[PDB]
């Protein structure tokens, strides 16, 4: 019968946004 | 001003319109059949002389008067006759 | 050959008739007809009845309502069962009744004034 | 019952070599244990 | 003799009724009909009035 | 009978009532909708 | 020697109609599963979006700065050329519906700053795209925010 | 019942000439709003 080998950066400065525009319920 | 009343005096047109063109278009499907009123009344005495289409007045269960034609109308049908 | 048109037709006119029959599928049931593919293809072919012109010879409805339920193939991998054949048979029965039961009411409705 | 073979193959074809549709019958019809046939007298006197 | 001369009506009953509700439907169809000019000529006073009030509302 | 033609006049069915379900001892129970424009929301609620 | 009824009326629906509308239409909707949508239908009922969407937007709060957009094939094409592109359909009526951010996709690219990849995730896509619903779900006014 | 067909579909044309003049009527201002942007 991957990663760009940037995004340590790109998700660092992602990370300061997250504290900056947080997710909002 | 103008163009406030324009839209406004058109929807309702566009509601009256509405319910007309679906008014138009309900007479456009009635009369693409028609059919003489005499063999219309043979029909109906051909396919239910007896209560065939139609239910008796009185009907019970275990009747074997049934929409389908049962195994009484099968075996005495012409297929039941011929080759079996 | 005139023979093979006109015996062909009230063959194959019962055979719907048969099919009209709920209790006969369930006999297909059990001996297992419905996944055969000669069969769907022979009952994809046989939905040629639903013209008027063939249904003038055609004589009782619930023929070519449980035909149609067939062709979904869904309906075919059931009525194993005989109690759905049953439901089937007793649910359509359950209906016949309509005309009966629409004109004892209006005649109910007339004898009460 | 019986099973149909002769005519299921011709209609599965193609072009015109499924049959043609039958013509009206005005001649006696053997529906059934009646005959039902055409210009029949509705009931004796 | 008593039986067959009762039923005569079967055949006769069908006349009345397949005159009597077709005349309802072109009951249904005549009172939409009048509500036609009903809500045709309702909307051309809507264009009058709007036409007469086109150039009084500079 | 009596030598009435055949032509074709428009006849109607009574499309009035409708039956779905009967109950015990008949008095069905008739439901057409007939909607208005709220119809179209539905077709795109699946979408 | 007495006869039974034969009744015109189903004659009706035996030869007018292929269907027999006198059977238990309840057999086929707990057991057969339903019909999706066909063709030579959905044209018209996507114009129908599409006419109630450019009536949607000549009355909801637009802001005028950029957003070129046409509402052709039921998707406004919510757009300003430098980052922004996404689809927005009304899932329901005209007048107080929220929406929903069908397609998205971001204008800003660099082609040598990633290694020949999209520098994006699909799974903040996805992360926005929640975020602009639930927000639509917060049902706040739609355009300006 | 001939002439009820008749009768009918002549006040329908009436619609007919009539909206399809003035749904033109709407059009022929309702793009006229697209180039005043």
């Amino acid at each position: 019968f991957s990663s760009i080998f940037q995004r340590q950066r790109v998700d660092a400065l992602l990370l300061d946004l997250r504290q900056k525009f947080p997710p909002k319920f | 001003q103008l163009q406030k009343q324009l839209k406004e005096a058109e929807q309702i047109l566009a509601t009256a319109v509405y319910q007309a063109k679906e008014k138009l278009k309900s007479i456009e499907k009635a009369r693409k059949g028609a059919i003489s009123s005499e063999e219309i009344i043979k029909y109906a005495h051909r396919i239910s002389a007896s209560n065939a289409v139609c239910a008796p007045l009185t009907w019970v269960p275990g009747d074997p008067r049934r929409p389908y034609p049962t195994d009484l109308e099968m075996r005495s049908g012409l297929l039941g006759q011929m080759n079996n | 050959d005139d023979a093979g048109n006109r015996l062909r037709f009230q063959l194959e006119l019962e055979f719907v008739q048969c099919l009209a029959n709920p209790n006969y599928l369930n006999f297909l049931a059990q001996r297992g007809y419905f996944k055969d593919k000669a069969f769907v293809n022979y009952l994809k072919y046989l939905l040629y009845w639903k013209d008027p012109e063939y249904a003038k010879y055609l004589k009782y409805p619930q023929c070519l309502h449980m035909l149609e339920l067939l062709q979904y193939e869904h309906f075919r991998k059931e009525l194993v069962n005989a109690q759905c054949a049953k439901f089937i048979d007793e649910q359509q029965i359950l209906h016949w009744q309509h005309y009966s039961r629409k004109r004892m009411r209006l005649q109910q409705a007339l004898a009460e004034q | 019952m019986q099973y149909i073979k002769e005519y299921t193959d011709e209609n599965i074809q193609e072009g015109l070599a499924p049959k043609p549709p039958p013509p009206i019958k005005d001649s006696y019809m053997m529906f059934g244990n009646q005959f039902q046939c055409d210009d029949l007298i509705i009931r004796p006197l | 003799h008593v039986h067959h001369l009762i039923n005569e009506y079967r055949p006769h009953q069908a006349r009345e009724t397949l005159r009597v509700m077709m005349e309802v439907q072109k009951r249904q169809r005549l009172e939409t009909a009048e509500r036609f000019q009903k809500h045709l000529e309702r909307v051309i006073e809507m264009i009058q009035n709007c036409l007469a009030s086109l150039p009084d509302d500079l | 009978m009596s030598g009435v033609r055949a032509v074709r006049i428009s006849i109607e069915s009574a499309c009035e009532k409708q039956v779905h379900e009967v109950g015990l001892d008949g008095t069905e129970t008739y439901l057409p909708p007939l909607s208005m424009s709220q119809n179209l929301a539905r077709l795109a609620q699946r979408i | 020697a007495r006869l039974p009824s034969f009744a015109i009326p189903y004659a009706i629906d035996v030869l007018t109609t292929g269907s027999y509308p006198r059977l238990p239409t309840c057999i086929r909707d707990k057991i057969i599963p339903p019909d999706p949508i066909t063709k030579i239908e959905k044209q018209a009922t996507l114009h129908q979006l599409n006419q109630i969407l450019r009536h949607r937007l000549v009355t909801t709060d637009l802001p005028p700065q950029l957003a070129n957009l046409t509402v052709a094939n039921g998707r406004v094409k919510f757009r300003v050329e430098g980052e922004f592109e996404a689809t927005l359909t009304v899932m329901g009526d005209d007048p107080d519906v929220p929406w929903r951010l069908l397609k998205l996709e971001i204008l800003v690219e660099d082609k040598e700053t990633g290694d020949g990849r999209a520098l994006v995730h699909s799974m903040q896509i996805s992360f926005i795209h929640q975020l602009v619903q639930s927000r639509l779900f917060a049902d706040e006014k739609p355009l300006q925010d | 019942n001939h002439e009820a067909a008749t009768c009918l579909e002549d006040v329908v044309y009436r619609g007919d000439m009539l909206l399809e003049k003035i749904q033109s009527a709407l059009a022929d201002i309702a793009q006229s709003q697209l180039k005043t942007r």
